[PDB]
């Protein structure tokens, strides 16, 4: 028992020595205290595991090899630091007994304990580990009881009690029956005070090894992770993610009497301590970026510089490059006071001869837009391109997924008439609506469309009408802001210039 | 009580004393294992029998009871030869006793050491078993511990420090565990009685024997044959395993380098391809280029330049089989495909799902199609993306995904689809009676230049070592030729998508010589071979 | 097996603060400034004034520790490697000797406040530092046979104290601790405050004291030696009177206690 | 840049060293890289032409104090690093040839200067082996003598042969019991095995 | 010129050659005392003046040369007995850092005499072969502890045998040299 | 380093080897066992000298330019003939000329006059090993 | 560090980042354009045998050396947490040669203390795998893929030494 106190003292020395963590405590506290008088930041701090190594190796290896005996006292010391710093007086009834300490998180240099779901092994149980993979399933969020408060009717005394379960604590304790006490030790009838009691959020997820690493077409392997309080709902299926936490076992493993002859193993989990995403889009500007951006904007011809810097490996087609740049910037979306909506996003279509860089230029947008989805015109159905029913649940299509982004459609001329007419709403009302057996709902789809097609006769025929060359209805062509026609006109100097260009490339 | 100590003493004296000639083979093995942090020992039955037959008799009568005693004896020796802490060591066995066919195991064999063989057909994921385990007593809050071992247990009920009827719980925070895995063994295919499907068994292994085999491999097994609970007075059988049996050198690349400097290497490789087929020189040349390929490139603005080659053939059945044999990776199919996925991919149904055909499955290698005209309707349109983009993309029934299709296609048949290929040629025949007689004589013989493996390894080496670049002279030559053909056609089409194909052929020709630069010598043969027509 | 094989002032203060506390045992050497003399004395004086104020307000050790500990980082640092902090602490104590040796009331007030500060700082130590500090001061444990013979009486004496001071509510835990605990034998007059509270076992004029207690002996030795040193300091105040530039500072320092 | 060819040439030195070290019996040092060496020497000649042109511009007065000094100095370093690569490569192949000369005392892979070098070094070895100190066979065995008499079995039909101790008739798969000091050379030549 | 594996070290053959020059005690079965031996790297009187069953001292290589035939018998060294080896093992266990004071050629001489002279021992040979192994194992533990003190300056060793040193030579010297290079580079 | 040659010892040893060889021949031409001892002793003696001289020649290969520079220094505290035997002197001198001719014609013929020296100390890397 | 040593010849050709302190005519071929000058505060990647001189010869010398990525802070923390697990072969093929050259160039004290510990801690497992002789391949082969070119020579000359001794004894 006495060792717990010394570990609290030693972590207090660390917190006094490395002062950048005090500023973090204090800044969170003053921010929360400001807006409370009118969002709120979590009571959580991330420590560099390297600082702790350079401060005390004996505490560093203790955190990293015996977390059940070192993480709790360290976390206790952090709470004492935050509690001794000044705080707002006269707290309310719920604030007085919140049962809410501060919590830790870690970064840097895990060494041998940086793992993947395939290689996590029984040797690593009760160690602090870091794993990487893809989220495949997520449970619903549920509340969990940890403390309850009771008012005794006759005596006027407020009583309370605490609860525990195997996933709530790093150390192990006798489980609690989840019963509410109805009667006092002295026979007084009790009442339960909701709002003074404390409940916390809980969510389970599953993480699987990345398909790029799967051997020999073998079955892939996966782990379940437990999240709570602030960590809930920060992920969704398909996310690539890196998780930090303690690897632990559970239950009786069939040694409590069972038919299995104990061949079955014990259950295991990772208790989520920290979660980080992986980039596999967004960037964050530094001060120097703001300066450079503002200075560059005062050149005489910024539009030419920027437009010519799009796809420099493609010769010619200046105007299409300028149009793509204006599409990536976009207009301004208007919502009037009576609820009426006016469109902001620009749609572009280009039709032309074979080999004239249509698909190659269309491919560039997919690798410079922040959110982009790509599809071929014949590989997609009307419902798959907008939305479909399943089980009732309604499932989104490609135009619904790229909401505030761009969608690229290649081989647009091969799309059937039955598929094209599903798009007429999405390019003006920017919504999708379904009315099918057991469902009625509206969905948002605000994207910009860019697409490429082949003319009717296989090459553009100037000796026939544009409507004869472009077999699409007038109501659809009207929805594209800019329609570009492009051709491979044979000429000596043009051929020479292009061929020399691709050879230099 | 004393028997447990005499047996341990006996196996301890076995390890410390068994010499064959002048080396204490088990002392040396046990020391050499610890230095690489391997905690196990591989004993051989014949040596145990030679040392003292009585010990083997005890082991043969009661293996479930005696194997743990020998394991703890190993631990007691391991400390003396390395300390002036260690886990319990795993014992592993080798044997030459008569194999039992899997179909003959029965009630006479329960709790006996058995040796058998078969094919592994399935493998479980790993799971955790306890060895050292700690206990908390709920009432008095006293604590104790237990040591499990995995041979054929439950939590005790003798409370300590009344203390209650069932007061014990586990402290997982201070306990030790090991790995365990399950496998399935199927009887040998050449043993099964006619008209019956093969019989199979289930089996278990732990610690160093885990994660040692994969599905489809033939294996030999030594293990205890026993039963477990899962009619009247009836139980399921299984096996506890105790043992299992199942880039270039310098001298290699020196040969490949000697080939690379041969002045007639191009002729040699062409001659080595389907040598029974008469004539068809340019077909063989084109297959060499298809096997060697161009060079992949990536630009600062992120655009990506293709490396593969594509060829079409209009006798012809033999060449695709030859290409399948010589290529480092290969897939063979007929135009209808192996499933409703067809060549490319499709959506099927109950929830919907997606599966890929023989374009996705050949990713990274070569694929050859035996009748391209028998391609299905969906594949006719989908192959455009598969060839131009090296991808297949689908957005149907709520599925929204993109698939990789990075491959070189060889195809044959007997229209606008010819535009997808880099080269097209028509197969030619000759009717010499001696050729047919020679083939017939060889057929009777079975009924009564460079070799394939060396050529395949050479192709692999060249693909790994070299990716050559155009010299400036080649650039002037190619551009002048390009504008010349377009001008000639204008006064009487060629397009950039074909210039970029001639470049890939040129690079593939320079690749045979391992020359880091391509030269006019290669450009000339490239345009000479471009006469598909 | 294989095998291989003024500065003095700075070393003195490194030696004096290796234990993290000192009885302030030795004559300082070298020089500091007069501004430093005044400021360092005032800083220690402020801490001791607050200690005496809290004691006059009858606040407990925990409350005083909560009040005084934030002041060390500003006025008089502790648990520090800095030579400047160590010299500041040492010199400020020595200065206030010369301020507070002047009269019995001043000596008593200074001894009380400084001994309580000593207690506070000793509580801040780890047990290893406490052991090393006690061992450095050259400060009789009973035999195991004597402990066994007196085990019933010693356990009856300390069992309540183990429960209330060390939170050992379980009798099993108290028995295990008692089995591991050492005891000290000395004349009862040396620990009379514990005698009056019946916290120690008495036999034949000797008091039997467990090792987890007895800090009052350490602080009483500190207080007694400080009182004797102050009496000595008083006897050679006529030598202090040779530098006039110090007397106004010392008069100012003492005025806040009169 | 001017060091790329050298960085490529030295990799062949590292390669031939590892190939040689792997198998002491299989020594056949590979083809001399005449073309790469010729390209390196042509590069040096280009740099010499540039320095000479720069000296002409210096005599013309074209900012020669700073400009000619820095450009000349930088060019000098590029020449020195090429000299180092060429000497390293040639020195390695020389060490291999010296090793073979001691045992031997075929030619197509050696350059002609190397072809005469080997002959010169053989003359030197036989000069040392002759004259004074002749009593000890400097090209003989370096393994200490273990036994006087051994049993040797007859591996190749060389027929009847003469040796300083006497005459032998090497009937295929016959066995001799004979003193080692006699048959040491025949074991090295490969007609015999020790069994 | 010289082979690559002999640039810095002695092979075990050379170690055997070095050990073979030591003297050893023998009982001859013939009298030579009244041709003569006329050696040039040793004494010649002892071999010329032998008398049957009279103990005498000669170099080890000649002793093994005689013992190849009936004419001689070799007396084992006194340290090569069960009592002494028991005491040395006890010394090894008692002092967990010092090496026991065995002669510098103990491994080589034991593995020569067990092959050439298995018949001339008094103790049962199957026990000596065990105790030699016990000594080598304990010494290997002590060596593995010592390789954590490789440093920039020096090391001291005591009673470590010639063959044991020669086994370790290319590792100790190389790692020590690189630590020296790293340290002196910071001084310069 | 290359240690100094034992001039006197080698003279006496080689003379003794010659005399012992002639004695063995005379006794052979005139019990078997003494002859066996004499023959194998002479083998054991010759092996050591052979190994020793081969090692010294190998050291001379590696430090040829260093030994030449040590000899060219007029202020050197030791002369090259003090350190080496007469046969070693011959080997060092002629081997240096053979190696020099090979690189001089092949490489250095093409270099400018500032870089034609083979034993250059002043360059960006020292060409002399020691 | 001999003249004719192949590994030293090959290690000096690794490139380091550099920045110029003067504009100079005609030396644009360093920037792969022979027809142009170099200009002040331009940044280039140059081989060490050249950068080692242009950083010294004058006053202000022509080039300044920027801190390279193979001596970054992340690598130092990786070294200090677990030296035995570390994949130095992927970091740089010739790490312990370039480390000594850089130490000589800037006379670093703390880097020497880090590198000495790294070498001493990796030598232990290297000796373990050297001592372990068959009477296994996977267990040894996983660690021996993380050795430098410098460490491989020590491993080879140790393994051969143990093996020759073992062969002679049991013979
Ligand atoms: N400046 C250019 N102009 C035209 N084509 C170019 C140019 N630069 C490269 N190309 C190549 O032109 C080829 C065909 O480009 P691509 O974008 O697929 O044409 P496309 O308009 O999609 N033709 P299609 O697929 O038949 O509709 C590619 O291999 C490009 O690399
Ligand atoms: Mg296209
Ligand atoms: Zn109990």
């Amino acid at each position: 028992d006495a060792v717990f106190g010394d570990r609290v003292r030693r972590f207090q020395e660390f917190l006094d020595t490395f002062t950048s963590y005090r500023d973090s405590v204090r800044s969170i506290q003053v921010y929360n205290s400001n807006n409370a008088a009118n969002n709120i930041l979590p009571h959580r701090i991330i420590i560099s595991l390297d600082d702790l190594r350079e401060f005390d190796r004996s505490f560093w290896s203790g955190i990293l090899v015996e977390p059940a005996y070192f993480i709790p006292p360290a976390e206790k010391a952090l709470t004492d630091l935050a509690d001794s710093m000044d705080d707002v007086p006269h707290p309310n009834a719920s604030a007085v007994s919140s049962r809410h300490p501060w919590k830790l998180s870690f970064k840097g240099s895990f060494g041998a304990h940086a793992l993947s779901p395939r290689t996590l092994t029984a040797q690593h149980l009760n160690k602090l580990v870091s794993v990487e993979g893809i989220v495949t399933k997520t449970s619903l969020v549920r509340p969990k009881l940890i403390r309850s408060v009771h008012y005794a009717a006759k005596t006027g005394r407020f009583h309370y009690r605490d609860y525990t379960d195997a996933t709530t604590t790093l150390t192990t304790r006798i489980p609690t029956p989840a019963i509410y006490p109805t009667e006092d030790t002295e026979g007084n009838k009790l009442t339960t005070e909701y709002g003074y009691s404390t409940f916390i959020d809980h969510q389970r997820i599953t993480v699987q090894e990345m398909p790029e690493m799967a051997p020999a077409g073998q079955l892939p392997r996966s782990i379940d992770v437990i999240l709570d309080d602030d960590l809930v709902d920060k992920t969704k299926p398909g996310d690539r993610v890196n998780v930090v936490g303690v690897f632990k076992s559970l239950g009786a493993g069939g040694m409590n009497q069972s038919n299995s002859n104990t061949l079955i193993g014990f259950k295991t989990l990772i208790l989520g301590n920290t979660v980080y995403p992986l980039h596999a889009a967004r960037q964050m500007l530094t001060d120097f970026d703001i300066r450079n951006i503002n200075k560059l904007s005062k050149k005489k011809d910024i539009f030419d510089i920027l437009s010519q810097s799009l796809a420099p490996s493609i010769y010619g087609h200046d105007h299409i490059k300028k149009a793509i740049l204006l599409m990536l910037m976009g207009g301004v979306e208007k919502n009037l006071e009576n609820g009426s909506h006016l469109r902001g996003d620009i749609n572009i279509l280009m039709v032309g001869d074979p080999s004239t860089a249509k698909s190659q230029l269309l491919r560039f947008v997919l690798n410079t837009a922040s959110l982009a989805i790509a599809t071929t015109g014949r590989g997609s159905s009307g419902v798959g391109l907008t939305a479909a029913v399943t089980t009732r649940r309604l499932e989104a299509g490609a135009m619904v997924l790229a909401d505030r982004g761009v969608v690229c459609i290649d081989e647009f001329d091969k799309m059937t008439d039955v598929d094209r007419v599903a798009i007429h709403e999405v390019m003006e009302q920017q919504t999708v609506t379904i009315a099918k057996a057991g469902i009625h709902t509206t969905l948002n789809a605000r994207c910009s469309v860019i697409a490429a097609a082949n003319p009717v006769f296989g090459q553009y025929d100037v000796n026939r009408d544009p409507h004869q060359n472009i077999a699409l209805p007038d109501s659809l062509l009207s929805r594209f802001d800019l329609l570009f026609v492009v051709t491979d006109d044979i000429n000596e100097i043009r051929d020479r210039s292009i061929s020399e260009h691709v050879l230099r490339t | 009580d004393d028997d447990n100590t005499e047996i341990i003493k006996s196996f301890k004296n076995f390890i410390l004393e068994f010499r064959l000639d002048s080396q204490f083979i088990y002392r040396d093995q046990l020391r050499n294992n610890i230095l690489v942090k391997n905690y196990s020992l591989t004993v051989n039955m014949e040596h145990l029998i030679g040392y003292n037959e009585d010990i083997y008799k005890k082991l043969s009568d009661e293996p479930s009871d005696i194997i743990p005693l020998f394991e703890t004896a190993i631990t007691q020796v391991a400390k003396r030869i390395s300390i002036l802490s260690l886990p319990t060591f795993q014992l592993i066995l080798n044997s030459n006793a008569n194999q039992i066919p899997l179909r003959d195991l029965d009630s006479e064999h329960v709790s006996k050491i058995v040796r058998l063989s078969g094919i592994i057909i399935s493998t479980s994921v790993l799971s955790s078993r306890a060895t050292y385990l700690s206990i908390m007593c709920r009432n008095c809050r006293h604590t104790t511990s237990i040591t499990i071992n995995n041979f054929n247990v439950s939590l005790p009920r003798s409370c300590l420090s009344n203390c209650g009827p069932d007061p014990y719980i586990i402290i997982h925070e201070s306990s030790k565990f090991i790995d365990q895995q399950f496998l399935k063994l199927q009887e040998i295919p050449e043993l099964v009685p006619v008209g019956e499907m093969p019989r199979n068994l289930t089996m278990t292994c732990d610690r160093y024997l885990t994660n040692k085999v994969i599905p489809g491999t033939r294996v030999t097994i030594v293990g205890i044959y026993s039963i477990y609970n899962s009619g009247v007075a009836i139980r399921t059988p299984y096996i506890k395993i105790l043992g299992i049996q199942s880039m270039f050198t310098e001298e290699e690349e020196e040969e490949f380098l000697q080939l690379s400097r041969n002045p007639k290497l191009y002729e040699i490789l062409t001659n080595s391809i389907a040598p029974s087929i008469f004539g068809n020189e340019d077909i063989k040349k084109a297959i060499v280029c298809l096997l060697m390929g161009g060079s992949k490139k990536i630009l600062p603005d992120g655009m990506r330049l293709r490396g593969d080659i594509n060829v079409l053939l209009l006798a012809k059945s033999q060449l695709l089989k030859f290409v399948e044999k010589v290529s480092p990776i290969a897939v063979y199919t007929s135009g209808k495909g192996s499933s409703a996925a067809g060549l490319t991919a499709s959506v099927q149904r109950r929830e919907f799902y997606l599966e890929g055909g023989a374009m996705v499955l050949a990713d990274g290698g070569v694929v050859c199609i035996d009748e391209f005209d028998k391609m299905r309707d969906e594949d006719r349109v989908a192959i455009h993306e598969a060839m131009e983009q090296q991808t297949i993309s689908i957005a149907k029934a709520g599925i929204t995904t993109v698939l990789n299709s990075r491959t070189s296609v060889l195809a044959a048949a007997n229209t606008t689809i010819l535009s997808r290929f880099d080269m097209i040629f028509i197969v030619k025949d000759d009717h010499n009676e001696e050729r047919d007689i020679s083939i017939a004589n060889h057929v009777i013989n079975i009924h009564t230049e460079i070799s394939i493996e060396k050529m395949k390894r050479y192709i692999t080496y060249c693909r790994l070592k070299c990716a050559p670049r155009l010299s400036p002279q080649a650039a002037e030559k190619l551009s002048s030729n390009f504008v010349t053909i377009r001008k000639q056609l204008l006064i009487n089409p060629i397009t950039i998508r074909q210039l970029e194909a001639i470049i890939r052929i040129t690079e593939s020709l320079a690749k045979l010589e391992l020359s880091p630069i391509a030269q006019e010598r290669h450009v000339d043969e490239a345009i000479r071979l471009f006469q598909a027509s | 097996m294989f095998r291989q094989s003024s500065e003095e002032e700075k070393k003195l203060y490194a030696r004096l603060y290796e234990s993290k506390l000192s009885f302030y045992d030795l004559p300082p050497q070298g020089e500091i400034t007069l501004e430093q003399f005044e400021i360092w004395a005032i800083d220690r004086l402020k801490i001791l004034l607050e200690i005496e104020s809290c004691l006059s307000r009858n606040k407990s050790i925990k409350e005083i520790e909560t009040i005084i500990k934030p002041q060390f980082q500003k006025l008089l640092p502790f648990n520090t490697e800095s030579l400047e902090d160590r010299k500041k602490d040492y010199y400020s104590h020595f200065i206030l000797r010369l301020c507070f040796c002047r009269s019995k009331e001043l000596r008593e007030k200074f001894v009380r406040a400084e001994t309580f500060l000593f207690k506070i700082r000793f509580n801040m130590l780890t047990s290893t530092d406490q052991t090393k500090f006690v061992q450095s001061l050259d400060l009789q444990f009973i035999s195991n046979e004597e402990k066994a013979e007196l085990s019933h009486q010693l356990y009856q004496t300390v069992s309540a104290s183990l429960q209330f001071q060390l939170n050992l509510n379980e009798e099993h835990q108290r028995k295990q601790y008692f089995q591991q605990e050492k005891f000290i034998k000395l004349p009862f007059e040396n620990v009379i405050e514990l005698v009056g509270n019946r916290l120690v076992f008495l036999k034949d004029g000797y008091a039997y004291l467990p090792q987890f207690q007895q800090l009052n002996l350490l602080s009483n030795e500190f207080a007694s030696k400080l009182n004797q040193e102050l009496i000595k300091t008083y006897q050679y105040l006529p030598r202090l009177n040779e530098d006039d530039r110090l007397l106004p500072i010392l008069n100012h320092l003492s005025s806040g206690y009169t | 840049m001017y060091g790329d060819l050298g960085n490529k040439l030295v990799l062949e030195a590292k390669r031939t060293k590892q190939l040689y070290a792997r198998s002491n019996q299989d020594v056949n040092l590979p083809m001399y890289h005449e073309d790469i060496i010729r390209n390196i020497l042509k590069e040096v000649s280009n740099l010499r032409k540039n320095t000479e042109y720069l000296k002409e511009q210096q005599q013309l007065g074209m900012l020669d104090d700073k400009v000619a000094k820095c450009q000349y100095f930088v060019t000098l370093l590029c020449m020195e690093r090429n000299k180092r690569c060429l000497l390293a490569y040639q020195r390695l192949r020389t060490d291999i040839l010296d090793s073979m000369a001691w045992n031997n005392n075929d030619t197509n892979n050696l350059s002609h200067q190397e072809q005469e070098y080997l002959k010169e070094y053989c003359d030197l070895i036989t000069d040392l082996k002759s004259g004074d100190l002749v009593d000890i066979d400097l090209s003989g065995s370096l393994v200490p003598p273990s036994d006087v008499f051994i049993d040797v079995r007859v591996l190749k039909d060389a027929g009847e042969i003469q040796t300083e101790y006497g005459v032998f008739n090497l009937i295929k798969d016959s066995q001799f019991f004979v003193r080692q000091s006699d048959v040491e050379r025949l074991i090295q030549q490969g007609y015999l095995q020790k069994i | 010129s010289l082979p690559a594996h002999l640039q810095q070290t002695f092979s075990p053959e050379e170690i055997q050659f070095i050990v073979e020059n030591e003297p050893i005690k023998i009982f001859p079965r013939i009298t030579t005392r009244q041709t003569r031996w006329q050696l040039i790297t040793t004494d010649d009187k002892a071999l010329n003046n032998m008398v049957a069953m009279r103990s005498t001292e000669v170099v080890l290589w000649i002793a093994l040369l005689l013992k190849q035939q009936s004419k001689c018998s070799i007396v084992a060294p006194q340290w090569l007995t069960t009592k002494e080896l028991d005491r040395k093992i006890q010394y090894e266990k008692t002092h967990p850092d010092r090496f026991s004071e065995l002669p510098w050629n103990w491994l080589v001489l034991a593995r020569i005499l067990f092959n050439k002279a298995k018949d001339d021992f008094h103790d049962p040979i199957h026990e000596l072969r065990g105790k030699i192994q016990d000594l080598r194992e304990i010494r290997q533990i002590k060596v593995l502890k010592g390789l954590k003190y490789l440093n920039e300056s020096h090391l001291q060793l005591d009673n470590l045998s010639l063959l044991e040193i020669n086994e370790l030579r290319p590792f100790i010297t190389e790692i020590m040299d690189k630590l020296r290079e790293i340290h002196t580079a910071s001084l310069t | 380093e290359l240690l100094p040659y034992p001039h006197q010892l080698m003279k006496r040893l080689l003379n003794r080897i010659s005399m012992q060889s002639q004695l063995i021949e005379n006794i052979s031409m005139g019990s078997k066992l003494p002859l066996l001892c004499m023959e194998t002793e002479l083998e054991r003696l010759k092996f050591v000298i052979r190994s020793y001289i081969r090692c010294r020649l190998s050291k001379i290969d590696k430090f040829s330019l260093y030994l030449r520079q040590l000899n060219e220094d007029e202020n050197s505290l030791i002369s090259l003939t003090d350190l080496l035997s007469k046969d070693e002197i011959k080997y060092h001198d002629t081997h240096s000329l053979i190696w020099l001719k090979l690189v001089n014609d092949s490489i250095l013929k093409y270099m400018p006059e500032e870089l034609q020296a083979i034993n250059d100390t002043e360059g960006s890397v020292n060409m002399i090993d020691e | 560090m001999g003249y004719y040593d192949i590994d030293d010849v090959l290690a000096d050709g690794t490139e380091f980042p550099c920045k110029f302190q003067y504009d100079i005519p005609g030396l644009g071929y360093l920037e792969n354009n022979p027809g142009r000058p170099i200009t002040k505060n331009t940044k280039l990647s140059l081989p060490l045998w050249l950068a080692r001189i242009l950083a010294i010869v004058g006053p202000v010398p022509f080039v300044e050396l920027l801190p390279p990525d193979m001596f970054s802070t992340k690598v130092m923390n990786a070294i200090k947490t677990d030296p035995v697990a570390l994949d130095l072969h992927s970091i740089n093929s010739h790490f312990f040669s370039l480390a000594i050259k850089w130490i000589m160039l800037f006379s670093e004290k703390e880097l020497a203390n880090v590198v000495s510990e790294l070498l001493l801690q990796r030598a232990q497992e290297l000796n373990h795998h050297a001592s372990s002789l068959s009477i296994t391949n996977i267990a040894t082969s996983t660690f021996l893929l993380k050795l430098e070119e410098m460490e491989k020579e020590i491993y080879k000359k140790s393994h051969e030494s143990y093996k020759d001794t073992k062969r002679w004894m049991f013979k």
